[PDB]
């Protein structure tokens, strides 16, 4: 697993690959690791499949209910705080998961990286997660600039996750990308991604 | 000598008295056609001091479900929130939206308990639950927890008026706009006069994009207008 | 000075009052023959506004068990769901379908408790539980929790009518179709007129493939027709 | 101002009212002789529509114990199941069958609680518990939880009739068949006529093979016949 | 025969009686304009022995929310603390201040329970909750748990007076100072005379720096003065 | 143990062998490892016999009750989500079981592989489970094509489980197969299977 997230001047970009493993056994070439929480909020999940999936459902349901009840969309801060508390409450038998929750809201643009114990770091620019994160961080910290725009940011994202797939056997098989602009919450589809990494080597 | 118990007639007075509360309630109407289901409610206020633009009478339960209420206003609140939780729970456990029918049965079971458990009283409220499963649906609930599926109906004081009207005008093949206008009319007769778009609420869920949307005041103008038409006309006798 | 207590007569008024509720209930009939057991209920509605095609009066408990209800409609709901849970539980613990007889005893025990535990009231409902163990079976339940096995009977307001009728016409050797027709007739006399296929429900469980199936409106036509026959004829006196 | 409380007379009206319910109960008889103990119950029904061949009035509690009941039928159900559980529990903890005397005390203690614990009512039922420990035994219980060991007795409406009769005819040295016939007779006088084997139930437990067996309808013929004899004769006055 | 139950009219007497208590309450007023929302309360005392400089009638719920109360003074206390807790809990779980609307719904749900749970009584208090979410907001609560959003209103004995007054004078475009003065006047007519700055409390929350501040006695002088003006004038009839 | 599942263009196929072991002790030559959940839904069980059997009962009962109560058949997604949650709730003393839940429903055709912790992967084509899965994956990933039809898919299934029995001493003794077409939920019977693997070597 490897997922990245970057806060651009005009939005937010988040991407992950599709591999799921159990040891060296490749259990899945198309695991879903990116979820939509609100209209302009997404979440990437690294860690225990069952734990992440379980938490994802809780996150969604609560975001929904929040809005339906208060007729306001929940801010990423709210969801991040919510999730932190839940994670930390289980600190003595934590959910083995690394979460990335971000998007655009009344407060602005932001991304939160959250660990098993509910420790949340507010990502003001770049962030990678999963077994491949360290390689991904390589290119991200190399080519990133605060003025980067979501459109080239998705290229950058594919770029980083592509490098990571080259040195992390636990990563690979493909890549999902998501752009969160404001006028939209877009998900690139295999074709579009396949054509973006085509300007690289595969 | 307890609370909610049987009378020699075999009836539950508390439940019946609760029903008296719903009768006093503001009126709400629901109409179902092939293209979807509309829910329209009397938003009229009794003072220029109340924020009319705010007051909400049609609630969103889930993406494909909405509901209207009548009876004790405070009880109603807990009841729709209860329905909301119920809906999300279904998602949480099956990863799928709850059907309108199921949701209805659940709050009705909820209400039914407050009907036979001593240290509590029944909910002085009746509900109109409308949504679209694979086909449009409309259910109305009773303080006793009784459920009923209608093609068209109403709850509240203006009940009977619009019930008798639909009893004659309603038709299984009404078009969406026809069905809606027929509803604004029923409302008109109900309040005994022409309607003011500014004080009526309308929400619906079309079978095409199963998502609860609420008719904007501007999109209302034409409908209210075309309804006030047949209203004046109908208010002859 | 409590709730459900003994009267000097040695009776439980709450239970008897509950019974008054079932009498006001919509009528339901059950007939047992060698080939199986049929359950037919009055589906008749009081407004063109109610979705008649939906309204369900005969419930599936398990694959080989169905049930009809009469009395407080909301109470009935919790009671059949209770029966349903009870049936699955039997499967869960013994990996076997529960017998109709056992299922009946269980919901009857359930109902019996609300008959002697102060902070609660009896269920204002009576049940017709039909299914096929190794042989077809029919049981009817009382608000008190009393259980009775009938060859043929009914609950609800039309009770006495059809009871008196079966008391004369019913026969241990009726064929499946004969037995069913005899039932649509009893219903007819009950509502004091010819039946409309469109507003009666019929379900059964044949001893051959022990699975509850519900007679389709089309499959009904002939039976209703052949029944309306003897009905008109019988409605002479 | 509570539930089951003391009256100025020092009596418990709820318990006494419960007793009124047992009087209205179908009659049951029990006779003990050296060779064992018989329990015979009125199985008569009031409609050809009830499955008479099914209706059971004498229950097996354990291998060496059976019981007859009278009073609220639903209450009785829970009470015999209670006795059944109680019996097995004895086996579970001591790996031994419970004595008839012990079993009786236990359900009697059970019943006694519903006699002094506010949020509950007494059991409107009386019991006849018969079995064979090392010697045949017969006990009869009261809604209050009172226990009594009889040589011969009865509960239900026909009580007094058969009580007065046994008071004269019963004998400590009766033979098994004699004792049984004496019982069928008491029943006959009770119902004020000759008995029909087809509507009476008989169960027993002989001291030889301490196991509850129930007299088959065929094995009954002779006894009923020989009893109807002295019945007709006895129905002179 | 319980506590808070339905009357044949479909109303809850306990809730209505509770309302009688709020009527007897000291009057409180709330006015909303574009620049914010003001809350002014009658601080007047009946003895020179009470510490007037201390007595607080306008409470801070959160940084952007305040509230006024009327009815049983003790009940009010637990209610505002309840509201305070509620506000902090929102921060604790979402790391964000609770909206004025949400906070209102929550205490209203709280109050609603004491309306249908047998072993408790309703809160003899009504609330004025004011604050600024993204726009100024004003809500008033009822003993039943009913919520209402006003542009301007009052609770307490002086209710009607100021209600009728605002009904004529209030305007959607009032300036902050105009809006406030209009309020002091309403108070004046209420108590039937000119106001004394020393015995009235004023709190507000301006849309600019969403923080509850309370008008100091000195900052009051001018407003009370300019208000006493139109008061004397208005006290002609 | 070794079970496979494949989503064909015209339905779903699932198969398993019949061996049950405890160490090297062959406890059973005819263990049941394939269950019917709904009319067009099956489940294969790998793992702890007791745990699997227990969970199987729960799954069936809840599937039934769901339908009896809502008069709608539960979607595989609904049963998979239900099972995932149950599994995850016991994440600190998990039911040692690998489940395969699939069939046809209003949403289409699909198979889910679920682990002890409730981690569910949506199988869009091929899947193997059990101590022999890795060998089975060999032939499955070799001969599978998305256009494969259920009829040749049952052959493929038998083919893979047959290879697996050759290198997994924990697998073997025979093989059950199930076809889920729509017009039917068929179970091949020994004779038919014995005749399908007859075109191989045994
Ligand atoms: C589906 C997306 C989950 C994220 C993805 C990224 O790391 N995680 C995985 O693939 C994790 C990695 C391990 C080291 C915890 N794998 C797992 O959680 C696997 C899941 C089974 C369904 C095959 N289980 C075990 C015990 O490893
Ligand atoms: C019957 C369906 C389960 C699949 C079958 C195939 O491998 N599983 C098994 O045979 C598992 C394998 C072990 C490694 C968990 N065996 C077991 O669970 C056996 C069960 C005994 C009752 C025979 N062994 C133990 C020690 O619990």
């Amino acid at each position: 697993t490897t997922t990245v997230g970057l806060v651009c001047k005009d939005g937010v970009v988040m991407a992950t690959e599709k591999r799921a493993t159990m040891g060296n056994f490749i259990a899945s070439k198309a695991a879903k690791k990116i979820y939509q929480i609100a209209d302009r909020m997404a979440m990437t999940t690294a860690g225990s499949v069952g734990d992440a999936q379980f938490l994802a459902r809780i996150i969604k349901i609560e975001a929904n209910l929040y809005e339906i009840r208060r007729e306001r969309k929940p801010t990423v801060r709210a969801i991040a705080t919510l999730t932190s508390n839940l994670l930390n409450s289980y600190r003595y038998f934590p959910y083995l998961v690394q979460l990335l929750i971000g998007g655009i809201d009344s407060e602005g643009k932001s991304i939160y990286s959250i660990d098993p114990i509910g420790g949340a770091i507010e990502e003001k620019d770049i962030v990678a997660t999963g077994s491949g994160s360290l390689t991904a961080y390589g290119v991200l910290e190399d080519r990133f600039t605060p003025e980067i725009g979501v459109d080239e940011a998705v290229e950058l994202a594919v770029r980083a996750i592509y490098s990571a797939m080259k040195r992390d056997s636990a990563s690979g098989d493909g890549i999902d990308v998501v752009k969160i602009t404001e006028d939209e919450f877009y998900q690139y589809s295999p074709e579009e991604v396949e054509q973006i990494l085509a300007k690289f080597r595969k | 000598r307890a609370i909610t118990v049987f009378s020699p007639d075999g009836r539950l007075f508390q439940v019946e008295y609760a029903r008296e509360a719903v009768k006093r309630g503001a009126t709400a109407i629901g109409i179902k056609c092939k293209e979807g289901v509309i829910l329209i409610a009397d938003k009229r206020v009794g003072s220029k001091l109340l924020e009319a633009d705010t007051i909400e009478k049609i609630y969103k339960i889930d993406e494909h479900i909405c509901a209207a209420t009548s009876g004790l206003v405070a009880d109603a609140r807990v009841l729709i929130d209860r329905a909301r939780i119920e809906a999300q729970i279904n998602r949480l456990t099956y990863d799928e939206p709850i059907t309108v029918k199921e949701l209805a049965k659940k709050i009705c079971d909820f209400k039914q308990q407050y009907t036979q458990y001593g240290g509590v009283r029944p909910f002085g409220v009746s509900l109109l639950i409308a949504g679209v499963d694979e086909v449009p649906k409309l259910y109305e609930t009773d303080p006793s927890g009784a459920l009923l599926e209608y093609k068209a109906t109403a709850i509240g004081m203006g009940r009977n008026a619009v019930t008798e009207f639909f009893e004659k005008e309603y038709r299984d093949d009404l078009s969406f706009d026809d069905a809606m206008v027929l509803g604004l009319v029923a409302m008109g007769l109900s309040i005994e006069s022409e309607l003011v778009p500014e004080n009526i609420e309308v929400g619906y869920v079309k079978v095409d994009d199963r998502t609860f949307k609420e008719v904007s005041p501007e999109e209302l103008k034409p409908y209210v207008e075309r309804a006030n038409e047949r209203i004046r006309e109908l208010l002859k006798k």
